[PDB]
C-alpha cells in the first residue's frame, strides 16, 4: 500500500512453481525449508 | 473421533441457543423517527 | 404504454415496488429476492401460478447466471445513467416519455412479459382471467437484470465447484444405490411378488369396459374432442394465500444450505442477545456451517443404518457369540444387506464372470450394454431407437409374450365365465 | 449478508482498537460513535445498545487474542511459518478483509437507504460545497425529473414549515435555512412564491407530514386525476378554506421554473438545498402510506390482482376465426368459470395481503434463521429503497468469501499424524476408488450436442455465415439458444436424477428443449438443403466437391434429441427402451 | 530419521522449484527483444499515421473552474474569458484538474453543429443522434513522467545483469540453450504481426536528440474520453498507480491520443493522433499540508496522530484551498474511527484518501471490479500475445482487451471454481484430491474443446480474414474483409493465403487462451501427484504392481498382433504351457465335486444348469 | 391403471398399499411394475416381429 | 483374485493403444475438400496449407465472389477437422472393441467417456507440441536418449516421430498414462526411457520396512492388552 | 440382424426350393450362423 509497502512483504517463496511449497501434513520442511521453517520442523517433529 | 463429535455438538448448540435480547420501542412522530 | 412506464420505473434508482410488501408479487431467491409478479390462479384454486421450485440447483444456477450477467448489468446501469440525464434535461412531458418509449422499444422490453400462446380454450380461460395479458402486461415489474438477460452471450458453465460437484455426485449416486438396495430388499422379502399377486386377485371383479360403438367416437367423446364436447377443469376447493405461500416460499427455503445457513445465522445476529459483527461473526457463521455439514452427513449415515437396519443389535459380547441377531418378517437388516450382496457378487471378478454360458449371457434384464460389443452395434442401436423400431439388441432375448388366448382364458376363469359378457344367444 | 431488518454497523472498530483506543464509558463511546463533519448521524437506541454490545464483544475479543499472542475439535496446529499455515493466514486474512468491506458497505447502504435503526441523518457543519456534493450524489443523482426535484424543493419546505412545531430543539437547525429562502428575485436563480404556495396549500389540505406522503403526492400531485388518486382514507380539507388560510399567511400547478442546475449552482438556493437534503435525510419516517391513500397504490406501485375483481368471446377472439367458435354450452361454461374466478378473487382480495404481511412478519418476530426474509420487505414504504441488485452484488461477494474462509481451515489446522498415516494406508485407485471422468456438467452436455456431426455441421457449415447478414446473427443466436436450451435441461436432469419426480420434470424440460431444437433442425437443415438452387444450374458436375451432394447429405439421417434416449450421464440409455420410457414418463 | 525420509522427495521438489524458476528466467529475458522490436516498429508506424490525420496540437491542462456560482451569477455567460487558466504549472498527487484538447475532427463537428443548432429545446431525436456522434471517436489522456538517463543507465545495468545471469546458467545447463531457442522461435510465431504501410526512416542527420531525458509511462489518467461541448474532461490523479507502488514526485505532461474509429478499427496504437502538452511537475502534498495547517516542526512531520474533530473540517476545506481534492464521503468514512478524545486518526483518514475505496480514475473505475479479478489472466495472456511488453502497452490496451475477452471469450477468462486454484501453497491437499483429478483433466479439456477463439489477419494487400476456430480446429465463422479498393482482385491461392493467416492466428490465439485457462490445475495436480505418490495406486509400495502390470500389458498387446486381436485366453486357455498359466484352481478341494462353490450352496442358472464348475459343453465363446 | 390401495371391504383390504414403482430400477423383460397399462405387471405382447 | 491387477492390465492396454493412436495421428496429415478447396491440416488441427484444384473447375462457380469462397474454405477445413476427429474416435472404437478385459468389465460408458475432444492429441495443446524444437519434442514425447543425442549437437511435429514410436508395445510409462506422468516420472529412468528399477524397488522396500515397524508395534500392544485383560 | 429367425428359415427353404440362383457358400454360412445365434437366443422367465 501507500502505507504498508514493507508491511506487505510477506515470507513467500517468489515463484510460479508450486514446488516451493512441498511439506508434509505437518507443514514442516527439512529440505529447502527456511532457516526458521526447519527450526519449526525440528521442534515440532522432535516434540512428536 | 467420538469426542470431537461432542465438541461439534457443543459448537452448534452454543450457536443455535440464541437467547433473546430485549427490544425497545420509540414513540412515533408523524414527522420524525424519534 | 405499459412497457413505457415500466421502463420509466426501471430508469429510477428507486425500488420498482418501493420494497413494500405486495401479495401478488413474490420475492424469488432465484431472481435474488426480486419482486417477481405471480398472482394466484384460482382456475386451479389458491395455487400461486408461479415457478414452484423443485431443487436448490435452480437457485445455484440462478446465482451463477446472475454473477455472469452482473458485468452486463454494470453496463446497463452505465447507459441508464446517461439516459436518465436526457430524461431530466427534457422539460416537455410527452417527449420526456417518448424517449423511454422508443428506448424500451430498443432494449426490447416488450417481449419479457411472457404472454401465453395455448389456443386450447380450457387452459386459455385458466390463464387469461387471473394471469391474463391485461394482467401481466399491465402489472409487470422488470428489474435491471431482465434487459441484460436479452442482450448477453450465452453461458456455458454452472455455479458448481469441485468439492461441490464431487459431493453432489456422492449424494446422487448414494441415494440411487440406496434406493436400488431397497427395491431389491423388497424383492428378497417378496413384497413386489405380493404386489403382483394382489394385482390378479383384484382382477377378479373388474368388468370389461364398454368401449362404445364407434370406438374412436367413444374415445373422442371421452377426450371431449368432437364439436360440442369441450371440457373445462373441474373446479376444486380453492385454498388461501396462507397455504399458497407456505407451499411456495418453503421450496425456496430449500435453497442450498450454504446460502441458507450463512444468511440464517447472520440474521440471528442482529436480533440475538450477543450480537457481534466482523470476524467474530463470520467465524460463528462458518462454524455453524461446518457443524451442520458434519452432523448432516452423520444423520444420513443414520438414515442408512435405519432404512437398511445397519448396525449391530444388542451387545457386542452377548454370551452367544458377537454376531447374535434376530431377523424380522419383512424388515431390512444388515445380515440381509451382506447376504443379497454375497448372493449376487459372491467371488466376482467382473459383472460378466458368469457370462460364459450363452443363456446366461444374452439376458437383457439389468441393461443391454454387455451385448453391444462394437461401435456399429450401438450405432444401429441408437439410429433404430430414433426411428422408433424395436431395438435390435433388445430382441437378443426371445420374450414369447403372453398369448391373447391365455389372457382371455384367465379372465374368464377369474370372472366365472364372463356371464355378463356373452351374447344373450 | 443482509436481511429485511438487519443491523450492519458502519463502524470500523477494528482500526480504533488496532491503534489502541479502548472504550469503556458510555459518553466516551457515544462521542466515539458520531461523525464530526458535514454528516452528523444518529442511530436508533436498539442499534445503539446493539453497537455498544458490538464494542463490548470486540474489545473483549481483541483482549483475548492479544492475551493469547503474549483449533477445531480434531484439527491441530502445524508449526508456524509453514507454507500451508501461512497461506491459510492468507486466505483467512483476505476473507476477513473482503468481509470488512462487505459489512461496512452494508452499513453505509443500510444507512443511506433510510432504514429504521438509522433514524436521522444530520448535516451540521455542512459547507455549501458539501450541500451540493451530497445533493448531486443522492438527489440529483437518484432523480429522474428535473421538474419533480424542483417540485420537491418547495413541497418539502412547505411540509417542514407547516410542522416546525413537531421537530425537537435538535431538528430546529434546518429552520434558519428554511426561513432565509429566496423567492421571486430573478428568473434563473430561484422559483417564485406561487410554487411555494401551491405546495403549502396542498400540504395544509392533505395533512402531509412524512416523506411517505411527500413521495406519493409528488407522484399524484401533477396528474389531472389527483382528485381520486390522492383520495385519502380520511378525506382532506376543502379548497375554499385552505385557500383563505394560504391567503391569510400570504390551486393551479407551478410550471415556471429555473433550470435544475440553478438548484445546485446558486449561491442563494443553498438554504433551499439544506431543506432538500433534509427531507431525504431527516423527515423520512417509516409509515405505511396506502392505508391513508387507497388509490395512489395502483398507480405508485403496481395494483393488486384480485382488486380488479364474455370470457368465451374474448378467448374466441384470441383463438381467432380459424378455430370454430365456442358453441352454446361452452360459452356459458367458460363464463361461469370466469365469474366464479372473479367471485373467489372478490373473496380472497384483502385477506391475501394481510396474511402475506403476517407470514413475512413471523420470520421477523422470530429470533430464528431467516427463511422468508428479504433485503427490503417492510410492511411500509421507503421510496429511497436500494434495489435488490445493489444489495445482491455484495451479498454474493461476501458469500464467496465466506466459502473462502471455510476453505482456510485445512491450511491452518491438521488432523492427527497417525490418523493421516491411516488415511494414506488405503491407496487411491483409478480402477476402483475414483470418481468417473464424465461429470454431470453443462459443458459436458453442450459438448454432446457439440459432439454431434449434424449440429456441428449446421453451426459451422450449415447455417449461413453469421458475419455477413444481421439476420444470420439472430438465426445463429437462435441455434446456439436452442442447443443451450437442451444443454441446461440435460444438465438439470443429470444433477437431480435420483429425485423421483424432479428427475421426471427436468426430463420434461429436456423433451421440450430438444423438440424445439429438432424442429429448428428439420427446418434450418432443409433450408441449407434448399440452398442448392445455386448448384442445380448447368455446372452439372463441378466434379468432386459439392456441398450438399454430398458434403452435407453424406452425414445421413438425423437423430432428434427429444427421442434420443439419453441416460443420466449424458450418454444413451444403457437401460432398455421400455425401462427408459417408464423412467421418463410425465409428472402427470 | 524424518530428515532422511523427507529427503528423497523433497530434494527432487527442490530441483523442480529451482528449474521452473530457471526456465522463467530464460523465457523472461528472451521475451524482451521481440517487445523491443514491436515497440520501435509501432513507433515507426505512428510516425507514419501522423501524416494523414489532423492531430491535437494543443493539449492544455487547467485547474477546475469553480463549478458553483455567486448569488447573482445568472445562467447568462458564466463561462467568461477571464478565469479560464490557459495552462498550468503543476498537479499534486491528490489533485483534480480539467484537461482539454484541439480536435477539428469531422465527428467533433458533427457534435458541434448539432450542439449549436438547438439549445434549451432538447429533443429525443437530438439526444439519440448526439450520443452516436459522441461514440465514434474517443480521446485518451496519458500522464507520463520524464526520466533522465541516470535511471536508464541503471535499468540497462539491471537488464544486463539479468542477461549475464541467464547466459551463465544457459551455458551451464545445455537444456536451457534449446529452451532459449524454442522460446525465441515460439515468440516469433506468436507475435501479432504488424506489416503496415512502412513509414519514413529516421534520417541520420535529422535525428530527434532525445538522449537527455525521455518521457516515460507511469499512469493513464483516463482511457475513453467522450466528446463534449466545452471540450473537456475533469480528471483526478490517483495517488497510487494500478500497480501498488505510489507515484513519487517528478515532472510530467499529458499526451492525448486521439482515436478516430471512423478511421481506426481494432484500435491499433499506431493509427491514432497523439500530442504533447506543457511539461510540468507532480508531487505529494499531504506531509506539507498537515504541517502548514498545524504549525508543527520540520523533522517531526510524522508526529501528528489523530485529527482534533473541530478544526478538521477546516483541515479538509484548506486541503481543497491549497489545491487537492477532498470528498465528503471519504471524510465521513474516516469519521467512523474516532479517538478517546473523539478525534479521527491520521493513519485511517490518510489510508482511505490514498486508497481506491471511493474515488479513482475513470479508467480503472470503468473496468468492472468483476474484471479486476480477471486482470491477472487477461494481463498475462496478453503479455504472451504481446512479448516483453512494459506497463505502457498494457495500460494503453487494457480497456479494449479486457472488454473483448469479456464480450467474446467470457467463459474463457471468467473465474471457474472447478478450474481455479485460489491458493498456491495449500491447494496440494485443498483443491485437487487424489480421486477427483482424472475428472478435472477431462473437465478442463471439455471446457477448452467446447470453447473457441477469434483470430484475424491481413497480408496488407487489401483483404483481411477473421476466424472463430475451436479446440477442434474446425471453424465456426470466417470473414473475408475486402474493405479495400475495388481493384483488389485477389488471386485464388492469394485469397487462400489471407484465409490461411487468419486460420493460423485463430488457432494460435486459441492455443494460448487454453494454455492459460488450464495452467493452474495442471500445475497443482502436478504437485499433488508428484508428491502424493505416497498415496496413489502406483506409488510407495504398489508401484512395483503398476509397473509390473504395465509390462504384462506390453507383453499382451504384443500377443494381440500375433493372435489377430480376438478375445484372448479369458481363463488362460490358449496357452500351450501350464507353467505359463498364471490362472489357477481356487477351490477348497480339487477332487471333491461339492466344495467348488462360490457361495454356500451350488448355484444353478437358467433352467438349472450347474454353474460352479462350467464344463466345456455348456461354455461357448459365441 | 390402478393402485394396491386398501379399501375397507374384506376383499380390497387384503391388498396392502404398495410403495410406488422404484424410481431408478432396471426391471425385467416380462415384468413391469404396474403403474400404467403400457407398463403392466406382466407385459403381454412379445418382442418378436 | 487379482481383479485390481487385471483391470490395471486392461487400462494400460487401453492407454497404450490410445497413445499409439496419438502418435499415429501425429505422423500424418489430413485434408478437407468441400468446393475447390484442399485444406491440409496437422494431427493437432493446425492449418498446414489451403490449396485449390489443378484444373480449378469451380472457377465458373466462384467466377471472386468471396462468400462462397469463405463458405467452402471453412467447410473443407471443418471437413479435415472432422476427418481427424473421427479418426481419433475410430482409433478408440477399435481399442475398446479389441480390449478383452474392458469388454469383460462390461459397461456402455466405456465407448463414451473418451472422444476426439478428450483423447490425448488435442487442437489447443497444439503449439506446445508442434512449434517445439528437437530436444523438447524428444523430452515431451519421452525420448531422452534421442534428446541427449540432439543436445550433443509450420507445425513440425513429424520431426521426432518414427514408426518405432507408434508401436504401442514399446512407448514408456509417462506417455502410456499421461494423466499420471508427473508421478510416474520417478520411475521413468533418465538414460533410457525404461523403468527405473532401483527407484521402484527401493521405494517399495522403504515403505515395507516402515510398515514392518508399524506392525510389530501393534503386535506388542495387542499382546500387552491380552496379558492385561486375560 | 433383426433376429427374424422365422424369415431366415422361410428364405432358406425358399432357396432349397428354387435352386436358382445357387446358394454361395457365404449364404450357407449366413444361414447356419443365423440358426446358431438363434439357438443361443434365450427365452423368458416364465419359460426358463
Amino acid at each position: 500500500s501507500s502505507a504498508s509497502l514493507s508491511l506487505s512483504s510477506l515470507p513467500s517463496p517468489s515463484s510460479t512453481s508450486p514446488f516451493a511449497t512441498v511439506e508434509d501434513y505437518m507443514g514442516t520442511n527439512m529440505v529447502f525449508g527456511s532457516p526458521e521453517h526447519v527450526k519449526d520442523s525440528a521442534a515440532v517433529w522432535a516434540s512428536y | 473421533r467420538k469426542e470431537v463429535v461432542e465438541r461439534d455438538a457443543a459448537l452448534m448448540k452454543k450457536n443455535l441457543s440464541t437467547g433473546r435480547r430485549l427490544r425497545r420501542k420509540v414513540e412515533s412522530s408523524r414527522t420524525h423517527r424519534n | 404504454d405499459w412497457a413505457t412506464q415500466m421502463q420509466r420505473e426501471l430508469f429510477g434508482e428507486t425500488d420498482p415496488l418501493g420494497g413494500q410488501a405486495h401479495k401478488d408479487y413474490y420475492r424469488d431467491p432465484a431472481r435474488g429476492y426480486s419482486p417477481q409478479y405471480a398472482p394466484r390462479n384460482f382456475a386451479e384454486g389458491g395455487a400461486i401460478s408461479y415457478h414452484h421450485a423443485q431443487s436448490p440447483m435452480e437457485y445455484a444456477e440462478a446465482t451463477h447466471r446472475r454473477s455472469w450477467l452482473d458485468h452486463d448489468v454494470a453496463r446497463m446501469e452505465a447507459a441508464f445513467q446517461e439516459q436518465r440525464a436526457l430524461l431530466r434535461g427534457m422539460e416537455s412531458a410527452t417527449e420526456r416519455d417518448e424517449l423511454a418509449r422508443r428506448y424500451a422499444a430498443e432494449h426490447h422490453v416488450a417481449d419479457i412479459v411472457v404472454e401465453n400462446q395455448s389456443l386450447l380454450p380450457s387452459t386459455q380461460v385458466h390463464h387469461s382471467t387471473s394471469t391474463s395479458g391485461s394482467a401481466l402486461r399491465q402489472q409487470a415489474v422488470v428489474d435491471r437484470f431482465q434487459i441484460a438477460d436479452q442482450q448477453s452471450p450465452l453461458a456455458t458453465s454452472d455455479g458448481m465447484g469441485r468439492e461441490e460437484l464431487a459431493h453432489t455426485y456422492r449424494m446422487r449416486s448414494e441415494t440411487v444405490h440406496n434406493d436400488w438396495i431397497e427395491e431389491n430388499l423388497r424383492i428378497v422379502h417378496g413384497l413386489r411378488e405380493k404386489e403382483k399377486y394382489d394385482f390378479t386377485v383384484l382382477q377378479r371383479a373388474t368388468r370389461i369396459p364398454f368401449q362404445g360403438y364407434d370406438m374412436d367416437r367413444f374415445l373422442a367423446q371421452q377426450k371431449g374432442t368432437p364439436y360440442g364436447a369441450q371440457s373445462l377443469p373441474p373446479n376444486t376447493a380453492s385454498s388461501t394465500m396462507e397455504e399458497a405461500q407456505r407451499t411456495l416460499r418453503d421450496p425456496t427455503a430449500t435453497v442450498p444450505s450454504f446460502e441458507a445457513i450463512s444468511q440464517k445465522a447472520f440474521a440471528r445476529n442482529t436480533v440475538r442477545d450477543h450480537p457481534t459483527t466482523g470476524e467474530e461473526l463470520t467465524q460463528e457463521v462458518v462454524d455453524t456451517i461446518r457443524t451442520s455439514r458434519e452432523a448432516s452427513e452423520w444423520q444420513r449415515e443414520q438414515e442408512r443404518a435405519q432404512r437398511f437396519g445397519l448396525g449391530r443389535q444388542g451387545a457386542l459380547v452377548q454370551d452367544g457369540g458377537p454376531d447374535k441377531r434376530t431377523l424380522k418378517k419383512h424388515v431390512n437388516d444388515e445380515r440381509i444387506m451382506d447376504a443379497m450382496f454375497f448372493r449376487s457378487d459372491a467371488y466376482r471378478k467382473t459383472q460378466t464372470d458368469e457370462h460364459w454360458n450363452p443363456y446366461m449371457r444374452q439376458d437383457t434384464t439389468h441393461g443391454v450394454a454387455h451385448l453391444l460389443n462394437n461401435k456399429f452395434d450401438i450405432a444401429r442401436r441408437e439410429d433404430r431407437l430414433s426411428k422408433g423400431e424395436q431395438d435390435l439388441t433388445e430382441r437378443s432375448v426371445m420374450h414369447f409374450g403372453v398369448p391373447i388366448q391365455q389372457t382371455i382364458d384367465e379372465f374368464v376363469f377369474r370372472h366365472r365365465n364372463a356371464r355378463g359378457e356373452r351374447p344373450l344367444d | 449478508i443482509t436481511t429485511r431488518g438487519q443491523f450492519n454497523p458502519v463502524h470500523d472498530f477494528t482500526y480504533a482498537m488496532e491503534r489502541g483506543v479502548r472504550a469503556r464509558d458510555e459518553k466516551t463511546f457515544e462521542k466515539l460513535i458520531t461523525n464530526p463533519g458535514p454528516l452528523r448521524i444518529a442511530y436508533s437506541p436498539d442499534y445503539l445498545d446493539w453497537l455498544y454490545r458490538c464494542y463490548k464483544a470486540k474489545g473483549k475479543y481483541m483482549d483475548a487474542r492479544a492475551a493469547a499472542e503474549k483449533p477445531p475439535p480434531g484439527m491441530f496446529l502445524r508449526p508456524p511459518n509453514s507454507f500451508r499455515r501461512l497461506s491459510g493466514e492468507m486466505k483467512r486474512k483476505h476473507a476477513q478483509e473482503t468481509l470488512d468491506e462487505v459489512s461496512k458497505a452494508q452499513g453505509m447502504l443500510d444507512l443511506f437507504e433510510r432504514q429504521p435503526q438509522f433514524p436521522a441523518i444530520h448535516i451540521d457543519r455542512c459547507t455549501r460545497f458539501h450541500l451540493v456534493e451530497l445533493f448531486k450524489e443522492m438527489v440529483l443523482e437518484r432523480s429522474l425529473e428535473a421538474v419533480a426535484i424542483w417540485d420537491k424543493a418547495l413541497l418539502y419546505r412547505a411540509i417542514l414549515s407547516e410542522r416546525k412545531a413537531s421537530y425537537p430543539a435538535s431538528f430546529r437547525y434546518i429552520f434558519k435555512a428554511v426561513e432565509d429562502t429566496v423567492f421571486a428575485h430573478s428568473s434563473v436563480n430561484c422559483p417564485s412564491l406561487e410554487a411555494y404556495y401551491y405546495f403549502l396549500y396542498l400540504v395544509k389540505k392533505y395533512y402531509i407530514d412524512n416523506a411517505v406522503e411527500a413521495h406519493v403526492v409528488l407522484r399524484c400531485h401533477r396528474e389531472p386525476n389527483a382528485t381520486d388518486l390522492l383520495f385519502s382514507n380520511p378525506p382532506p380539507k376543502d379548497e375554499v378554506d385552505v385557500r383563505n388560510a394560504i391567503e391569510a399567511l400570504q390551486f393551479a400547478p407551478p410550471s415556471s421554473y429555473p433550470p435544475i442546475e440553478a438548484l445546485w449552482r446558486c449561491e442563494e438556493n443553498v438554504p433551499l438545498l439544506e431543506i432538500l437534503l433534509f427531507g431525504e435525510f431527516n423527515l423520512i419516517v417509516s409509515e405505511n402510506p396506502f392505508v391513508k391513500f387507497p388509490t395512489a397504490h395502483a398507480f405508485l406501485t403496481r395494483p393488486y390482482s384480485t382488486e380488479s375483481s364474455s370470457l368465451a368471446n374474448v378467448i374466441a377472439e384470441k383463438r381467432g376465426h380459424l378455430l370454430p367458435s365456442f358453441p352454446m354450452n361452452v360459452a356459458s361454461a367458460i363464463d361461469g368459470r370466469a365469474q366464479e374466478l372473479r367471485r373467489l378473487q372478490q373473496k380472497h382480495h384483502r385477506d391475501d395481503t394481510v396474511s402475506f404481511q403476517t407470514l413475512l412478519r413471523s420470520t421477523h418476530v422470530d429470533d430464528n434463521p431467516s427463511t422468508f426474509s428479504s433485503y427490503s420487505d417492510w410492511s411500509y414504504f421507503n421510496p429511497r429503497a436500494v434495489r435488490a441488485e445493489e444489495r445482491d452484488r455484495l451479498t454474493r461477494k461476501g458469500i464467496d468469501a465466506l466459502k473462502e474462509y471455510d476453505s482456510a481451515t485445512e491450511d491452518i489446522y491438521r488432523r492427527s499424524f497417525e490418523d493421516a498415516q491411516a488415511s494414506n494406508f488405503q491407496r487411491v485407485t483409478e480402477a476402483w476408488n475414483t470418481f468417473p471422468p464424465y461429470l454431470p456438467t453443462l459443458p459436458h452436455f453442450v459438448s454432446i450436442i457439440k459432439k454431434d456431426s449434424h449440429i456441428s455441421f449446421l453451426l459451422h457449415v450449415g447455417l449461413p455465415e453469421r458475419c455477413s447478414s444481421a439476420e444470420a446473427a439472430a438465426k445463429h443466436k437462435e441455434f446456439e439458444r436452442r442447443i443451450y436450451q437442451l444443454a441446461r435441461a440435460l444438465y438439470h436432469t443429470a444433477l437431480e436424477f435420483h429425485k423421483e419426480t424432479v428427475r421426471r420434470v427436468n426430463r420434461q424440460k429436456v423433451n421440450v428443449a430438444a423438440s424445439l431444437l429438432d424442429n429448428f433442425f428439420e427446418q434450418e437443415w432443409v433450408a441449407m438443403l434448399r440452398e442448392s438452387e445455386s448448384l442445380e444450374n448447368s455446372l452439372e458436375q463441378g466434379a468432386w466437391p459439392d456441398k450438399k451432394t454430398d458434403m452435407a447429405r453424406r452425414l445421413g439421417r438425423y437423430i432428434p434429441f427429444a427421442r434420443r434416449s439419453l441416460d443420466e450421464n449424458g450418454f444413451p440409455t444403457d437401460a432398455r427402451a421400455d425401462d427408459y420410457a417408464r423412467w421418463m414418463e410425465a409428472p402427470a | 530419521m524424518v530428515y532422511a525420509v523427507q529427503r528423497p522427495l523433497l530434494f527432487s521438489a527442490a530441483n523442480l522449484a529451482k528449474a521452473e524458476d530457471l526456465i522463467r528466467g530464460v523465457v523472461k529475458n528472451v521475451a524482451r527483444p521481440f517487445g523491443e522490436r514491436r515497440r520501435a516498429k509501432l513507433k515507426q508506424l505512428r510516425a507514419n499515421h501522423r501524416r494523414l490525420a489532423t492531430p491535437v496540437q494543443g493539449v492544455v491542462v487547467s485547474a477546475v473552474v469553480s463549478d458553483l456560482l455567486e448569488s447573482g451569477a445568472d445562467v447568462s455567460e458564466a463561462k467568461k474569458a477571464e478565469k479560464m487558466q490557459e495552462s498550468v504549472t503543476f498537479w499534486p498527487l491528490g489533485a483534480r484538474r480539467v484537461v482539454s484538447y484541439d480536435w477539428p475532427t469531422p465527428h467533433f463537428d458533427a457534435l458541434k453543429r448539432r450542439v449549436a443548432a438547438a439549445g434549451s429545446a432538447v429533443t429525443a431525436q437530438s439526444t439519440k443522434e448526439i450520443q452516436e456522434i459522441k461514440r465514434n471517436a474517443f480521446v485518451e489522456v496519458s500522464l507520463w513522467r520524464r526520466v533522465t538517463a541516470e535511471e536508464t543507465k541503471q535499468r540497462r545495468d539491471a537488464v544486463e545483469e539479468e542477461t549475464r545471469r541467464v547466459a551463465d546458467v544457459v551455458r551451464t545447463i545445455p537444456p536451457l540453450a534449446q529452451v532459449q531457442q524454442y522460446a525465441t522461435s515460439l515468440y516469433q510465431r506468436i507475435e501479432d504481426a504488424a506489416p503496415f504501410p512502412a513509414a519514413t526512416d529516421n534520417n541520420a542527420k535529422s535525428e530527434q536528440e532525445d538522449d537527455e531525458s525521455s518521457w516515460e509511462f507511469v499512469v493513464m489518467l483516463d482511457d475513453r474520453v467522450v466528446l463534449n461541448a466545452n471540450q473537456a474532461a475533469e480528471l483526478y490523479l490517483p495517488y497510487t498507480d494500478a500497480s501498488g507502488v505510489p507515484i513519487p514526485q517528478g515532472e510530467c505532461r499529458v499526451r492525448v491520443r486521439g482515436f478516430d474509429v471512423d478511421v481506426n478499427p481494432t484500435l491499433n496504437p499506431a493509427f491514432c493522433s497523439e500530442a504533447f502538452s506543457t511539461p510540468f511537475q507532480v508531487f505529494d502534498a499531504i506531509p506539507q499540508l498537515v504541517q502548514q495547517f498545524f504549525g508543527t516542526a520540520k523533522p517531526s512531520v510524522a508526529e501528528v496522530s489523530d485529527i482534533p474533530s473541530s478544526k478538521f473540517i477546516q483541515f479538509c476545506a484548506f486541503l481543497r484551498e491549497a489545491g487537492l481534492d477532498v470528498p465528503v464521503q471519504c471524510e465521513f468514512e474516516a469519521g467512523q474511527v474516532l479517538n478517546a478524545e473523539g478525534d479521527v486518526f491520521m493513519e485511517y483518514f490518510l489510508n482511505l484518501l490514498r486508497s481506491d475505496r471511493f474515488h479513482r480514475s475513470c479508467a480503472q473505475a470503468g473496468l468492472t471490479e468483476m474484471q479486476r479479478v480477471i486482470e491477472s489472466s487477461c494481463r498475462a495472456h496478453w503479455e504472451v500475445h504481446h512479448p516483453g511488453a512494459n506497463e505502457a502497452e498494457w495500460a494503453e490496451a487494457r480497456r479494449r482487451v479486457l472488454d473483448r475477452a469479456m464480450e467474446k471469450e467470457r467463459e474463457w477468462w471468467f473465474p471457474n471454481e472447478m478450474l481455479d486454484v485460489t491458493n498456491m501453497s495449500p491447494g496440494s491437499n485443498h483443491g485437487l484430491r487424489l480421486p477427483m483429478y482424472p475428472a478435472t483433466v477431462r473437465y478442463g479439456r471439455e471446457l477448452c474443446t467446447l470453447l473457441a477463439a477469434e483470430g484475424q489477419f491481413d497480408n496488407n494487400s487489401g483483404l483481411s480474414a477473421t476466424c472463430a476456430v475451436n479446440g477442434t480446429g474446425a471453424a465456426e465463422s470466417i470473414t473475408f474483409s475486402t474493405g479495400d479498393h475495388i481493384s483488389s482482385t485477389f488471386s485464388m491461392e492469394e485469397a487462400l493465403a489471407v484465409a490461411k493467416g487468419a486460420l493460423r492466428n485463430a488457432h494460435d490465439r486459441q492455443n494460448t487462451l487454453a494454455a492459460f485457462r488450464l495452467g493452474p490445475l495442471s500445475k497443482h495436480s502436478q504437485v499433488l501427484l508428484f508428491c502424493g505418490i505416497n498415496a496413489t495406486e502406483f506409488g510407495g509400495k504398489y508401484a512395483r504392481t503398476y509397473t509390473y502390470a504395465f509390462e504384462k500389458a506390453k507383453k499382451e498387446l504384443a500377443e494381440t498382433f500375433v493372435s489377430g486381436r480376438v478375445v484372448p485366453g479369458v481363463d488362460e486357455d490358449e496357452l500351450l504351457r501350464v507353467s505359463d498359466k498364471e490362472g489357477v484352481d481356487r477351490f477348497a478341494s480339487s477332487t471333491h465335486p461339492e466344495q467348488r462353490k462360490t457361495q454356500f450352496v451350488p448355484r444353478v442358472g437358467p433352467g438349472g444348469a450347474p454353474i460352479e464348475d462350467p464344463t466345456a459343453d455348456q461354455k461357448t465363446q459365441w | 391403471a390402478s393402485v394396491s390401495q386398501p379399501l375397507s371391504v374384506n376383499f380390497q383390504s387384503s391388498v396392502t398399499v404398495a410403495a410406488p414403482a422404484a424410481d431408478l430400477f432396471r426391471t425385467k423383460v416380462h415384468e413391469g411394475t404396474g403403474t400404467s397399462g403400457k407398463d403392466p405387471y406382466l407385459r403381454t405382447l412379445p418382442n418378436q416381429e | 483374485s487379482f481383479r485390481y491387477t487385471n483391470g490395471l492390465v486392461g487400462a494400460l492396454k487401453h492407454r497404450m493403444m490410445l497413445e499409439s493412436s496419438h502418435r499415429e495421428l501425429v505422423r500424418r496429415r489430413f485434408t478437407g475438400h468441400c468446393r475447390g478447396v484442399e485444406v491440409v491440416c496437422s494431427g493437432y488441427g493446425t492449418v498446414l496449407a489451403v490449396r485449390l484444384v489443378d484444373k480449378t473447375v469451380w472457377e465458373p462457380f466462384y467466377r471472386l465472389d468471396f462468400e462462397r469462397i469463405a463458405e467452402s474454405i471453412k467447410a473443407a477445413l471443418w471437413d479435415a477437422t472432422r476427418k481427424i476427429r473421427s479418426a481419433k474416435e475410430a482409433a478408440l472404437n477399435r481399442s475398446l472393441s479389441h480390449n478383452q478385459q474392458l469388454r469383460a468389465q462390461a459397461h456402455l460408458e466405456h465407448w463414451y467417456d473418451e472422444d476426439a475432444n478428450t483423447l490425448q492429441p488435442l487442437a489447443f495443446e497444439a503449439l506446445k507440441h508442434e512449434a517445439a524444437t528437437p530436444w523438447m519434442q524428444f523430452v515431451q514425447f519421452g525420448k531422452y536418449k534421442h534428446a541427449a543425442a540432439v543436445m550433443h549437437s509450420e507445425g513440425p511435429c513429424v520431426t521426432a516421430l518414427d514408426e518405432k514410436d507408434v508401436d504401442p508395445t514399446s512407448i514408456p510409462i509417462g506417455s502410456v498414462h499421461p494423466l499420471f506422468l508427473p508421478a510416474l516420472i520417478q520411475f521413468e529412468s533418465r538414460v533410457d526411457n525404461s523403468l527405473n528399477d532401483d527407484a521402484i524397488r527401493q521405494e517399495q522396500r522403504r515403505e515395507m520396512s516402515r510398515d514392518e515397524q508399524l506392525f510389530w508395534e501393534r503386535v506388542e500392544l495387542i499382546r500387552k492388552g491380552q496379558v492385561a485383560t486375560i | 440382424e433383426c433376429r427374424q429367425f422365422d424369415r431366415c428359415d422361410a428364405i432358406w427353404q425358399e432357396l432349397v426350393d428354387r435352386r436358382w440362383p445357387r446358394a454361395s457358400t457365404l449364404t450357407a454360412e449366413l444361414y447356419l450362423r443365423s440358426i446358431v445365434d438363434h439357438s443361443y437366443t434365450p427365452t423368458s422367465g416364465p419359460l426358463q
